[PDB]
């Protein structure tokens, strides 16, 4: 069943999969 | 998107564009949750006060696009719609409660560096991230300003726009509007006291409000751009369909209906 | 409650 989606969901090939951060994602993390 | 910036390439690889087929017109955003299922807002498809009732054959989606100022040959993909599911208790009469729909693709898309699905929140992500002040990220090709503005314009940008915005506490969402809010909605945006600006706008409906989990570093779609009053007004907040709340519907459609 | 119309 679907659950939260597929095994690789939410991991971007050009960012997370390369251990690279996008230019503004730190703004999100800092809010947490 | 108001007061956003141009997206980096591959930054939002779950972004989906919903077009009218005849003539070709960008209507709404959407998001990729598998190779063949796309989430959007119900009102992009069905809104009887405006005689809007689009069928599968009226629409098409484009996926993997970064700029409208180019056909991105070999990168962007298209599909026609096999089936539309509107939430059966979507409230178009009053307040767009349950502003959510699923679209199943006739041509499942191959994933690539530019095309990849987003997650739906589990209970733990919802509890931990859906808190006042925590920021999520909203994307779209909708209007840049509520009204035409000097040296900016109004309507649709070439490059996908992105803005990060904080979730706002429910009592402030409620007090900001005379429209009746429900638990299947949340609101986001800066308050007048915060100085920073930004919002979704017309044409961004159906696009995702995503948050990156600090626990597992995955992106989760928490909201769908649903509605507002104007765009980027002081003391007004964008409204989003609460994906977690509606997740059992999403799952039933995908798991059961075929 | 937690989910709309569930169970
Ligand atoms: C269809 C979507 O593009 C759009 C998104 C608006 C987002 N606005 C901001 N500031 N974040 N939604 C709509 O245009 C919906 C569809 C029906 C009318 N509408 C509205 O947002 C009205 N401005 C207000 C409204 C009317 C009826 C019921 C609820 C809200
Ligand atoms: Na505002």
């Amino acid at each position: 069943t679907f659950g939260s989606g597929e095994a690789d969901c939410g991991l971007r090939p050009l960012f997370e999969k390369k251990s690279l951060e996008d230019k503004t994602e730190r703004e999100l993390l800092e809010s947490y | 998107i108001v007061e956003g910036s141009d997206a980096e390439i591959g930054m939002s690889p779950w972004q989906v564009m919903l077009f009218r087929k005849s003539p070709q017109e960008l209507l709404c955003g959407a998001s990729l949750i598998s190779d063949r299922w796309v989430l959007t807002a119900a009102h992009c498809l069905l809104y009887p006060p405006w005689d809007k009732n689009f069928t599968e054959n009226d629409l098409l989606v484009r996926i993997g696009k970064h700029s409208r100022t180019r056909y991105e040959r070999n990168i962007e993909k298209i599909s026609m719609l096999e089936k539309i599911y509107i939430h059966p208790r979507y409230n178009w009469r009053e307040n767009l409660d349950r502003d959510i729909a699923l679209m199943k693709l006739k041509k499942p898309v191959a994933f690539s560096d530019y095309i990849h699905p987003v997650c739906l929140p589990d209970r733990e992500t919802a509890a931990s991230l859906l808190q006042a002040g925590y920021k999520g990220r909203v994307t779209g090709w909708g209007n840049l300003k509520e009204t035409w503005t000097a040296n900016v314009g109004k309507g649709q940008p070439s490059v996908l726009q992105v803005v990060n915005l904080p979730i706002v506490e429910r009592p402030v969402c409620k007090d900001s509007t005379r429209i009746r809010i429900t638990d299947n909605m949340f609101c986001a945006g800066y308050k007048p006291d915060e100085g920073k600006r930004g919002d979704a706008c017309e044409g961004d409906s159906g696009g995702p409000f995503v948050m990156k989990s600090p626990f597992n570093n995955r992106w989760y779609q928490m909201g769908i751009v649903s509605w507002g009053e104007g765009c980027d007004r002081d003391g007004k907040y964008g409204f989003y369909t609460h994906v977690f709340r509606l997740k059992k519907w999403i799952q039933k459609v995908i798991d059961q209906f075929g | 409650d937690l989910y709309d119309y569930y169970p």
